[PDB]
C-alpha cells in the first residue's frame, strides 16, 4: 500500500 | 581563464522495508529504514551539510534532519509513499542543495523483505575552490 | 573515492608569416613566428613544463625547446611545413605530454601575411591532486 | 609552398  | 572543471559524485538513495511479526498499537505493520550514503563506502560528509527526509504528513514531526552520518531514518508504518529527500551541500553558491523524490515502497506480507538501491550521479560545473576541495576528499 | 573530476584547458597554437622585402643569403623569402599559449593570457606555465617545436630537418638545430613563456620560435625560411609541437605537462603520470602536427604555412608574394590561430581543448580525467591544482591555478 |  501507498499513502497519497 | 583556461581551466574549467567538472565533478561528478555518486550518491546512493536506498531503503529496507520488513514486516513486523506483531503490528504496533497504531496499526503499523512494517519497519523501514531509508538512507543516503556514497558508493564504495565514500564519506559524503565532506560535501554534505545535511540531509532532510520529508516524511508524509501522516507522521508527526515529519521533516527529519541528519547533519552527520548516518543520514537515515528508521520508522514503523503501514504504507509506502513518495519521500522527498533534500541533500544540502557545504557550498556557498549554486547548487546549495538538490531534491529527490524517493519511492519508499513496501511489500505486502508473504512477499520478500524490500531492499532497494537507487544511484544518483551529480555534476558540479566550476565550483568554488573551497567546495571542489570538499567534493574531492570524498 | 566516488567523486570523479574532469579538467579541460584551452591551448592556442598559432603563427605569423610575412614576405621579406629582400630575401636572405640562404634564399629565405619569409619571416615567421610560431607559438603556443593559453587564451586571455592564462598562465599555462602552471601546468606546462616545456614545449618543443620540431622544425623540418632543413633547419639547423631543428628541435627547439621553450621551458618558459613565451613559448615561441621566430625564424626565416622559404616554405611552410608540418611542424610537430610537443607540449610537456608538469605531471607524474599519463598524459606526460601531447603532440600536435601544426600546419606552418606561408602565403605567396602578392598575398596578405599569414595570421593563424588554432584553439585546442585538452581533457584530463582524474589527474592526481597535485596536477589538478596546477591545471586549475591556470 | 611546402617542404616535404
Amino acid at each position: 500500500l501507498t499513502k497519497p | 581563464m583556461a581551466s574549467s572543471c567538472a565533478v561528478q559524485v555518486k550518491l546512493e538513495l536506498g531503503h529496507r522495508a520488513q514486516v513486523r511479526k506483531k503490528p504496533t498499537v497504531e496499526g503499523f505493520t512494517h519497519d523501514w529504514m531509508v538512507f543516503v550514503r556514497g558508493p564504495e563506502h565514500s564519506n559524503i560528509q565532506h560535501f554534505v551539510e545535511k540531509v532532510v527526509f520529508h516524511l508524509h504528513e501522516s507522521f508527526p514531526r515529519p521533516k527529519r534532519v541528519c547533519k552527520d552520518p548516518p543520514y537515515k531514518v528508521e520508522e514503523s508504518g503501514y504504507a509506502g509513499f513518495i519521500l522527498p529527500i533534500e541533500v544540502y551541500f557545504k557550498n556557498k553558491e549554486e547548487p546549495r542543495k538538490v531534491r529527490f523524490d524517493y519511492d519508499l515502497f513496501l511489500h505486502l506480507e508473504g512477499h520478500p523483505p524490500v531492499n532497494h538501491l537507487r544511484c544518483e550521479k551529480l555534476t558540479f560545473n566550476n565550483p568554488t575552490e573551497d567546495f571542489r576541495r570538499k567534493l574531492l576528499k570524498a
